[PDB]
RNA sequence: AUUGGGCGUAAAGCAAGCGCAGGCGGAUUGAAAAGUCUGGUGUUAAAGGCAGCUGCUUAACAGUUGUAUGCAUUGGAAAC
RNA sequence: GGCGAAGGCGAAAACUUAGGCCAUUACUGACGCUUAGGCUUGAAAGUGUGGGGAGCAAAUAGGAUUAGAUACCCUAGUAGUCCACACCGUAAACGAUAGAUACUAGCUGUCGGGGCGAUCCCCUCGGUAGUGAAGUUAACACAUUAAGUAUCUCGCCUGG
RNA sequence: GGUGCAUGGUUGUCGUCAGCUCGUGUCGUGAGAUGUUGGGUUAAGUCCCGCAACGAGCGCAACCCUUAUCGUUAGUUACA
């Protein structure tokens, strides 16, 4: 199978009654239903390009940043797919220049190797309160930077789960000229993310769809099998 | 256009 | 390359005990072969703000295209309560000079070229009506490409 | 403020309405050509400026060819 | 919340009467809009011709406070407050937002009506409000009922 | 000898007071805000949880001294 449409279940749907134009070539007239629906084959042909597209710039080494802050179920699994292979992830929100430079991030990530190097030896040679502190910043290191630890520069490719979600991260990527890919939804705005994905995010299974989805686009890239896109089985995987 | 090297 | 000044301001917000006074500053740079950039900063002494004004002017580079020395056309610009005229100029007629619009002009490299205010004449005022009225700059190439008639006529 | 402005709070929308004159105003197709544009014709003096030149050593200056709309009038135009 | 051009309109009943909304497969034929002067209406107060006056309360009287209280706190109480006619036409007489004219994201509603039906929900055409894109603005803000977009017009502003 | 409106240094003051700021970045055309915001948290911006903020400094704590308990070096010119 090619990313199958017979497998394709819950994709199409959303919110109730707060769309606007921008997603009016993705929506058809609405009465049967009002919840917002999906067309099947714009999307096939949307993802088919968003998946050679990022394979094809996976080839050379390209970094992706993965929006881990949903819940839990796709934030545990795109933390599996972010350390099998390793590239940068994180599980809490930026805070607000999170990706504006690279200062904040050496000092830290300085900070978290000499924190690695040093407390192996301190559990009760220092203070207590010392042990209780340098557990709290690894802690700390771990919420932000603990997913993100091997940039040779900020990465050059990223996926957001959700952008009326994390207004913020997508402003700070089209600040900066970097290629974007991100989820849409028919409350999301598809007119400043630079890749359309129409796909929903409140129901997990979508969320896990589109996750294998990218996980076989970067795990062929880098000579790594495929468990789905590429194999004729439906996807088995069931909530939580 | 994709093809970003 | 160029980093010449345009104004000192003084600006303080207040509290108890004083007033918190600190100089404000702008710098407009330009390639004059077609990239260009501005910035402004405040600080408490000169080194901060001009180190600041001088960066953001590297991060906020513009580029524009060379017309024969001039812009080719007639552009209305809008901006900080402010309107900026622009036209052209034959090659052996000069160039005016108003003191942010020279400068702004000279960052652009021009010889030759028209300019008229309209309105209120503060500086960050001007750099905003000639950023609006530069970054709108139309060319013959892409009004070509937009159509099928692809000499002028 | 035709070129070339505004009136929510900086100055100003009348308290609102019935509205004369006046201005503007749907489409179609007909005459005609009033506005309008355009081609000839009479006229728009002298002088000034503009361009070319002549005279004074040099310009100021003077003289010299064109240079100034517009009005009437002959012929086209019927888009408004 | 509704109806009003505005001022504004809320006990019942009757009488006379204006205007509006919906489809008009019914109709004339551009007869349309604006509106200088011109005309009509128009909160409060007030003046004549009288009424009536239960309270109210200017003005005024007295008491209490207060350094000063000449106001305010209180007790009385004139004109006036309401009726019929004659006039004064002005006000933060506001949406501080002119008339009329079509076109331009959306959403939350609410009211009247035509489809339809136990209601309720729906669509529709208008009205009435909130959220709010782009856009327009010095800002606040405005935003299909615009300060958007443009158009015909009158009135108006040239610093204090 | 005057001139603390020519001064340095020193001291009082709010005040053992918790705020003072700055770098980076962002928003706002600007004066600015963001941090320093909010929920807990105690005396503290002392600390924690989330937040367009991330860090850094300063007062803030710890590293000074005494008291109260014990071990130990010493035992007289104290003790007896």
């Amino acid at each position: 199978s090619l990313a199958k449409l017979g497998e394709m279940r819950t994709h199409v749907g959303m919110v109730k009654r707060y769309w606007n134009p921008k997603m009016g070539f993705f929506i058809e007239p609405e009465r049967k239903h009002n919840n917002d629906h999906f067309v099947l084959e714009l999307q096939r042909q949307s993802l088919q390009t968003a998946y050679n597209y990022v394979k094809e710039v996976a080839q050379n080494n390209g970094q992706i940043l993965f929006v881990g802050t949903k819940n839990d179920y796709v934030k545990k699994l795109v933390n599996n797919i972010a350390k099998r292979v390793d590239v940068a992830f994180i599980t809490q929100r930026w805070l607000g220049g999170t990706l504006t430079n690279f200062k904040t991030l050496s000092i830290s990530i300085n900070k978290l190797n000499k924190l690695v190097e040093k407390q192996a030896e301190n559990a009760a040679d220092l203070t207590k309160k010392e042990n209780l502190m340098l557990s709290r910043e690894i802690e700390r290191l771990e919420k932000f930077f603990g997913g993100v630890k091997s940039l040779k520069r900020l990465p050059n490719l990223l996926i957001v789960d959700d952008p009326v979600y994390e207004k913020n991260a997508v402003a700070e990527a089209n600040i900066l000229r970097i290629p974007v890919v991100a989820l849409c939804n028919t409350n999301t705005n598809p007119e400043l993310v630079d890749f359309i994905i129409p796909a929903n995010n409140h129901q997990p299974q979508s969320t896990c769809l589109l996750m294998n989805l990218l996980a076989d686009a970067v795990a062929e890239a880098k000579a790594m099998p495929t468990m789905f896109a590429y194999k004729p089985d439906e996807e088995i995987q069931i909530e939580i | 256009m994709g093809n970003f090297d | 390359f160029e980093e010449r000044i345009v104004k000192l301001k003084r600006i303080s917000k207040t509290t108890k005990g004083g007033r918190n006074m600190r100089f404000s500053v702008l710098v407009v740079v330009g390639n004059r072969k077609g990239k260009i950039g501005y910035g402004i900063a405040k600080a408490l002494e000169v080194p901060n703000a001009i180190k600041k004004a001088i960066k953001a002017a590297h991060n906020s580079l513009h580029t524009i295209e060379i017309h024969k020395g001039s812009i080719y056309h007639e552009v209305i610009g809008r901006s900080g309560a402010s309107r900026v005229l622009l036209k052209p100029a034959p090659q052996g007629t000069g160039i005016i000079a108003g003191g942010a619009i020279r400068a702004i002009i000279e960052l652009a490299g021009y010889s030759d070229i028209y300019t008229k205010n309209l309105g209120r004449n503060t500086p960050i005022n001007m750099i905003h009506a000639t950023m609006d009225g530069i970054l709108k700059q139309l060319s013959p190439r892409r009004v070509a490409i937009l159509r099928n008639k692809n000499l002028n006529e």
